[PDB]
């Protein structure tokens, strides 16, 4: 209903702002997989818990959030709230603009003798240690690409906060011994890793 | 202390019914509106609309003017939220929150997952990611489980029953087009603990009720 920048960034140390732009403020912090938090109210104010680093600022026309000195676990969604019932701002993703690129490692096991018998077989691509999150998973038959019976996961951070990722190609075990081999084909800023594999090996 | 406490996980098939619970404690629930907001995967905040603790009637917004109900107990200090009729589009967290009418919104609850879905609980397919030395370095194996098809989430994986943690890495698990959830873990083991040292798969699913064992051998 709102309207926000759908992403912001910023390095660590810098000093980021998300915008929240008649009819119609609070804000609200959000972490991955947790309920959101009041982090701002009356539009300058902060409740105990929250650092000296978040600023709200009303100006009439319309609203912002500065956050000044950003830091590693800022890196969550930040959410605007106004009223005339509750208007809810919409989505703002706040990635911190820290560390380099990595390389993901790219490993592709084969179908096991055990799935084969159970009239099955699969093609397990496992991606790791990369960053940052944006990878493409390209798979391959016999050097023809395939797209049918692929599926890939969402990337996302390991413990080392870079990335993992896994894609798995279902096949038949006729599809498997038909064809002399099958590839993985990562491609990873503008840099690709081809893994491979076949039914002899 | 102030608190909002919500239920637990709800797995529904399509046209069943659920009722999420929110329990309020620490302060009194008839002089604060208790609002509802939505969250399905990927998304923003929805507001749904709000109960009046005081009078008990409830206010919704469009299209939630539907199928959706609040109630509300004052004895036992909890307001409910009434879906009928689910849909696979109901999959979502759903949040109970205060309206402290200036603040917020200032106290939540912790989030109930409401899953939609026409699968029906099954339990993994296990399967052995035998030794592969070509992507690893240093003298060392990796090798894994597959563990294929089974819903709903979550499972757990251990190696060696537990006396195994250094060197591994559980892949979060993809969920398909079935649907169904595939996940994949590997372990990094020296080459030299082939095949004179065992490895076994503890494969843990609490839905389906099941527990799978399964060694990883070598090669042919």
């Amino acid at each position: 209903v709102l309207t926000q920048p759908p992403s912001v960034s910023g390095a660590p140390g810098q000093r980021v702002t998300i915008s929240c732009t008649s009819s119609n403020v609070h804000w609200y912090q959000q972490l991955p997989g947790t309920a959101p938090t009041l982090l701002i109210y009356v539009n300058s104010n902060r409740p105990s818990g929250v650092p000296d680093r978040f600023s709200g600022s009303k100006s009439g026309t319309s609203a912002s959030l500065a956050i000044t000195g950003l830091q590693a676990e800022d890196e969550a969604d930040y959410y605007c709230q106004s009223y005339g019932s509750a208007v809810f701002g919409g989505g703002t993703k706040l990635t911190v603009l820290g560390q380099p690129l990595a390389a993901p490692s790219v490993t592709l096991f084969p179908p096991s003798s055990e799935e084969l018998q159970a009239n099955k077989a699969t093609l397990v691509c496992l991606i790791s240690d990369f960053y940052p999150g944006a990878v493409t998973v390209a798979w391959k038959a016999d050097s023809s690409p395939v797209k049918a019976g692929v599926e890939t996961t969402t990337p996302s951070k390991q413990s080392n906060n870079k990335y993992a990722a896994s894609s798995y190609l279902s096949l038949t075990p006729e599809q498997w011994k038909s064809h002399k081999s099958y590839s993985c084909q990562v491609t990873h800023e503008g840099s690709t890793v081809e893994k491979t594999v076949a039914p002899t090996e | 202390q102030v608190q909002l406490v919500q239920s637990g996980s709800e797995l529904k098939k399509p046209g069943a019914s659920v009722k999420v619970s929110c329990k309020a404690s620490g302060y009194t629930l008839t002089r604060y509106a208790m609002t509802w907001v939505r969250q399905a995967p990927g998304q923003g905040l929805e507001w749904m609309g709000w109960i009046n603790t005081y009078t008990g009637n409830p206010t919704y917004v469009q299209g939630f003017t539907g199928r959706f109900v609040f109630s509300l107990d004052t004895s036992v200090s909890t307001a409910f939220l009434h879906i009928t009729s689910l849909k696979a589009e109901d999959t979502a967290v759903y949040f109970c929150a205060r309206e402290g009418g200036a603040r917020g919104f200032d106290y939540w609850g912790q989030g109930t997952l409401v899953t939609v879905s026409s699968a029906s609980t099954k339990g993994p397919s296990v399967f052995p990611l035998a030794p592969s030395s070509k992507s690893t370095s240093g003298g060392t194996a990796a090798k894994g489980c597959l563990v294929k098809d089974y819903f709903p989430e979550p499972v757990t994986v251990s190696w060696n029953s537990g006396a195994l943690t250094s060197g591994v890495h559980t892949f979060p698990a993809v969920l398909q087009s079935s649907g169904l959830y595939s996940l994949s873990s590997v372990v990094t083991v020296p080459s030299s603990s082939l095949g004179t040292q065992t490895y076994i798969c503890n494969v843990n699913h609490k839905p389906s009720n099941t527990k799978v064992d399964k060694r990883v051998e070598p090669k042919s």
